[PDB]
């Protein structure tokens, strides 16, 4: 069973790096700064994905059934949706902060302070935490409340094309388009021509890598469940597991993307690699 | 220049006053300093912490 | 020197309304809390009202709560005490009293000159007791005065919130000793404090004829501040 | 040539000094303190955090009663705290927001602050008006005023960028004696517990021990290579300790007139911002630029029990007069009192 | 709460103190410090007072309110002490404004003024204490430069000039280039300008300059540079 070797590795490292990033910040000083709050929020969300969300998908790709039972399925779905949504929203708030940073003379009304940053993380995580209700909202999708299927544990809104489209609009496509808008504005800001002629190329490398990782990771899942909104012939369980695994991959990739290129973290990683 | 001569005279006087010092051998100074640290050793809350009953900082 | 002057001492038929004004000149009024203390003709000082700095908190004695009002005008540096439905049991002198609270402060340090308010036609607090009412004194002698409390004022943090005030004939009370051992500015070293717990001692040695007066104990543990009846020292 | 003769005579005087210093060096401190019981792992924890400053905290000083605590920040404000209950007692705004140091007078009445305005201001705390106002503005320096300390109700010692210290008489407002003899700027100052002598180290790697009444330089200590910017006597006042940009603290002896011991970490290449001793003088607590603050064994020169609680450089520190607690103040606008 | 009476009052007073602190912080947290420098009695104070007029040993501090931000020019430098252990109060400053007088050329004690001034300029621009701060440069009084061009050639004191006898624009460009070259191998962004009395735009550039400076640090924190 080769897959259990690979996927488990992916989750086992996913904790480690995130935890290593976490242990990097909450232990060492000089990093106790503003943007590292965003970094640690992203890393915490990804650690939750790696901890409470990945093993259950390991159980699917290992077992033939959700052997856990209904309340465990509800809890796992809650944690997966909340943690993935919080990861996306945390990346989005980090992007909007960078855009405000590079577009404005200063966060000049005292906007850069740590208390407001922490408030922003709290708000983003809250708006993600509203994902708790709909999974426990079986009293709005009455057409499927007596429906239980073996192949999946039945997220219980999978055939609601209306709510599903609205979710995809308000959750990933709007933030991703705004992400692209903000980073394009940042790049058009960098282009000063007054480091000379290499600043632009370095900025292109970094920002393109960021946005490309995000979009390539998180399209094939959102676009595909927007597809199952009407496709009944997609044998959709297999592509579901593949795409959601691609979506989880971005969670373990983030520690190597955002926090790796801020303070270079080299001394920290070398000192505390052993947790 | 007379200013340099005056500065040199001041320096020479300073060094002369630094010469007529009844030096104490470093061994005696170290022994005295260590004995002092020993004598008031029990009276140091940063070295022998006070029980919480008599600690104003909880 | 600092200065407080009060006004509004009208003579009214009972049940009426009045206003009393304490104009401050000579200190930063915006940083001091203020009290209002009352003196019946042949009784001791009793506490009436308190308004803290910036009007953050306000406290009243039980005998007056919901009946008196108190207010501060910071830019004009003035203190108001508005009276509604005044009983005949309020005909009294009123002293506007300064007060600052911080570590090492000296509350009740300076007092207004007082104004007369003549109108004619409790429990679960502390009470102070005066073992005597007067003491026979030949000048130059060493004497002392003893106060008692129902509750030991020595709080948990080591402070003892007991104050001693002197009132010479014809003047406002002036603070003698705050927190039972610390004497105020301008107080000759003759006076000193002693005792503990529930028995408090003001000891004066080499008494001077200028020191003849009436001595008062203030507890200050509870905002229902309770003065003692106090003892009148007399010249022999 | 008179200049050449004077220089030559100074040269053989220096040679005599070196010969005498070598002759008296029959051992080093670490040769006699090897057989002493080590302190052991002692960890102190942040008991209070005094917050309310907005910019970095530049210096601080405990009162004599060891409870009150005056701290001066880049905010252009001094704040007089109550370190037992964290309540601010006073907040003093400044005429010039450029304050580099402070001082709480031993009587508890006056607080001194000075800085780039070349003037040491003496704020009077215990007044009728209930506010806190300058009672004297001590001017007479030309350079920048580094560190000023009190001796009594009327005599305050200052050290400035004139490469000079001064013994100001507050009541009259003019310096009684001026201590000259440094070359660099006198970046730090310290007073003997008996206040008969003080000491000061300068931006020339040298420290100098000054007499208050005689006004003539008693002796000079060298051995540092970068700027001595922190000094605090061993509590008996017969020894002495400095911290410099050498990533090194040094302990000198006032009767041996030579270096006594050193404290350093090779991996540390950053400077030192303030030192102090404990009440028993056994521990040389020193801040550092790496945001930490070490607690050296001031006798064996071996400990790394670090007061690590600050998110930026530890600027100033000290111990209470009775030694219950140390305090530190760092560039993160927080004063943390450790015990 | 086991606090006694006076303890409660003390807490209230400390809250009042914190209230006043917050009120002053409301303007203190948005203030930038811009260290103003110059040598030769060129009149740096006069130039700052001129900005104060244009739009609304000693230290003189000049507030500016630009686009809902408070700048605060710090004017110090009349002291001759060993400034290394006194510029510590300016270890992290937003920018270092350096004023030069262009009229200094072929004008002396016994030495022409710009050699000393530019030695001072390079000394400041190369301090390790100031590595994170941009350096702004204000070449003041150019009308008198034009007047002196009708008299004095640059080659009369600095032989390495090359250009027409009365090419004022060449003079400005050469002098600005002269001050730019002393920027060391380090990649520090040295700003520049030429101001005049009616130069109502020059103040804006300081704001503009500071903008870019902060922008640079941001990009320098995100490794986009
Ligand atoms: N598999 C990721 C679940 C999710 C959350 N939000 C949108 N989709």
């Amino acid at each position: 069973m080769p897959l259990v070797v690979v996927l488990s590795t992916i989750c086992l490292v996913t904790v480690g790096l995130n935890l290593l990033v976490l242990y990097a910040v909450r232990s060492e000083r000089k990093l106790h700064t503003v943007g590292n709050l965003y970094i640690v929020s992203l890393s915490v969300a990804d650690l939750i994905v790696g901890a409470v969300v990945m093993p259950m998908n390991i159980l699917y790709l290992l077992m033939s059934k959700w052997s856990l039972g209904r309340p465990l399925c509800l809890f796992w779905l809650s944690m997966d949706y909340v943690a993935s949504t919080a990861s996306i929203f945390s990346v989005f708030i980090l992007c909007i902060d960078r855009y405000r940073s590079v577009q404005q003379p200063l966060r000049y009304l005292k906007y850069r302070t740590k208390t407001r940053a922490s408030a922003t993380i709290l708000g983003a995580w809250f708006l993600s935490f509203l994902w708790v209700i709909p999974i426990l909202g079986w009293n709005h999708f009455m057409q499927q409340t007596s429906v239980r299927r073996e192949d999946k544990c039945e997220t219980d809104f999978y055939d609601v094309t209306w709510f599903k489209v609205m979710t995809a609009i308000i959750n990933f496509y709007l933030p991703t388009l705004l992400m692209l808008w903000f980073y394009a504005k940042i790049y058009k800001a960098v282009r000063q021509h007054c480091l000379h002629m290499n600043r632009e190329r370095k900025a292109a490398k970094q920002l393109g890598f960021i946005m490309a990782a995000f979009i390539l990771c998180w399209i094939p899942y959102f676009i595909f469940f927007m597809v199952i909104a009407f496709c009944k012939n997609c044998c959709n369980e297999h592509l579901h597991m593949f795409t959601i695994w691609l979506g989880y991959i971005n969670s373990t990739l983030n520690p190597l993307i955002y926090p790796l290129c801020n303070e270079n973290f080299k001394k920290t990683f070398k000192r505390i690699l052993h947790i | 220049n007379t200013a340099s001569i005056a500065q040199a005279r001041k320096l020479v006087e300073q060094l002369k006053m630094e010469a007529n010092i009844d030096r104490i051998k470093v061994s005696k100074a170290a022994a005295d300093l260590m004995a002092y640290c020993e004598a008031h050793a029990k009276e140091d809350p940063l070295l022998t912490p006070v029980p919480a009953s008599e600690n104003p900082f909880r | 020197d600092v200065q407080l002057v009060e006004s509004g001492g009208g003579l009214v038929q009972p049940g009426g309304s009045r206003k009393l004004s304490c104009s401050a000149s000579g200190f930063a009024f915006s940083s001091f809390g203020m009290h209002w203390v009352r003196q019946a003709p042949e009784k001791g000082l009793e506490w009436v009202a308190y308004i803290s700095s910036g009007s953050g908190t306000i406290y009243y004695a039980d005998t007056v709560k919901g009946r008196f009002t108190i207010s501060r005008d910071d830019p004009k540096n003035t203190l108001f005490l508005q009276m509604t439905s005044l009983r005949s049991e309020d005909t009294a002198m009123y002293y506007c009293v300064r007060s600052i609270y911080y570590y090492g402060s000296s509350p009740f340090d300076f007092w207004g000159q007082g104004t007369t308010l003549t109108v004619s036609s409790g429990g679960s607090d502390i009470v102070m007791t005066q073992a005597t009412s007067s003491v026979p004194v030949t000048p130059g002698e060493s004497v002392s005065i003893s106060c008692r409390s129902s509750k030991s004022l020595l709080h948990s943090n080591g402070n003892t919130y007991l104050y001693w005030f002197l009132q010479r004939p014809g003047q406002s009370p002036q603070l003698l000793i705050y927190r039972m051992s610390n004497l105020a500015s301008g107080v000759p070293d003759r006076f000193s404090g002693s005792g503990s717990g529930t028995a408090f001692t003001l000891t004066i040695s080499r008494l001077e004829a200028e020191d003849v007066g009436v001595y008062y104990c203030m507890q200050h543990l509870e905002y229902p501040l309770t003065f003692g009846a106090g003892t009148k020292l007399e010249l022999k | 040539s008179e200049l050449d003769q004077l220089r030559q005579e100074a040269e053989q005087l220096k040679n005599q000094i070196r010969d005498a210093r070598k002759a008296c060096a029959d051992a080093t401190l670490s040769q006699i303190t090897n057989n002493i019981d080590p302190v052991g792992r002692i960890q102190m924890r942040t008991r209070r955090t005094l917050r309310g400053h907005l910019a970095k905290i530049y210096a601080m000083h405990w009162g004599t009663d060891s409870r009150l605590l005056v701290s001066a920040s880049q905010d252009g404000k001094l704040i007089i705290w109550d370190s037992y209950t964290t309540n601010k007692v006073h907040a003093i705004p400044l005429r010039s927001s450029w304050v580099m140091t402070c001082a709480y007078a031993p009587s508890g009445n006056y607080v001194a602050c000075g800085g780039l305005d070349n003037i040491c201001s003496i704020y009077n705390l215990k007044t009728r008006e209930g506010n806190v106002r300058v009672s004297r503005e001590l001017a007479g320096h030309t350079g920048y005023l580094s560190c000023c300390r009190f001796l009594d109700d009327n005599q305050i010692v200052t050290s400035s960028g004139d490469t000079t210290c001064a013994l100001w008489d507050i009541e009259t407002g003019q310096q009684t004696t001026t201590f000259t003899g440094h070359t660099g700027d006198v970046m730090s100052l310290s007073l003997a517990p008996d206040t008969r002598l003080f000491v000061s180290g300068a931006c020339d790697a040298s420290a100098k021990l000054w007499d208050v009444r005689e006004g003539m330089c008693r002796q000079t200590f060298t051995g540092h290579e970068s700027d001595i910017n922190a000094i605090c006597f061993f509590p008996n006042g017969n020894a002495f300790a400095t911290g410099s940009d050498d990533a090194t603290c040094r302990l000198f002896d006032l009767r041996a007139d030579q270096e006594l011991m050193t404290y350093s970490h090779d991996n540390i290449i950053c400077g030192i911002t303030s030192v102090s001793f404990s009440k028993s003088g056994r521990l040389l607590l020193a801040g550092y630029d790496d945001f930490n603050c070490n607690v050296w064994d001031a006798l064996k020169a071996d400990r790394a029990g670090v007061l690590a609680g600050h998110d930026n450089r530890v600027s100033c520190l000290g111990v209470t007069d009775d030694g219950m607690a140390v305090a530190t103040g760092s560039w993160d606008s927080f004063l943390k009192i450790w015990n | 709460c086991t606090l006694s009476a006076e303890d409660k009052a003390a807490v209230e007073r400390s809250k009042m103190i914190d209230r006043n602190l917050r009120e002053d912080g409301e303007k203190a947290r948005r203030e930038l410090k811009l260290l103003l420098l110059g040598t030769g009695e060129s009149g740096k104070s006069t130039f700052i007072k001129q900005m104060r007029i244009i739009h609304g040993t000693g230290i003189i501090e000049y507030p500016f309110d630009l686009q809902s931000v408070i700048f605060r020019m710090v004017d110090v430098g009349g002291q001759r002490s060993e400034r290394r252990k006194w510029i510590h109060c300016f270890e992290n400053v937003t920018s270092i404004m350096f004023l030069v007088a262009l009229s200094e050329y072929d004008q002396v004690d016994n030495e022409n003024r710009m050699e000393e001034s530019k030695a001072l300029f390079r000394t400041i621009i190369t301090y390790p204490w100031f590595q994170n701060s941009s350096v702004i440069l204000f070449l003041n009084k150019k009308d008198l430069l034009e007047e002196k061009i009708m008299y004095s050639h640059l080659v009369d004191y600095f032989p390495e000039y090359d250009g027409p006898q009365r090419d004022a624009q060449a003079a400005r460009e050469f002098i600005l280039k002269m001050f730019v070259d002393l920027n060391p191998d380090s990649d520090k962004i040295l700003y520049s300008h030429f101001t005049c009395a009616t130069d109502t735009e020059n103040i804006r550039f300081v704001f503009a300059a500071v903008k870019d400076t902060i922008l640079q640090l941001n990009l320098k924190e995100y490794n986009l540079v």
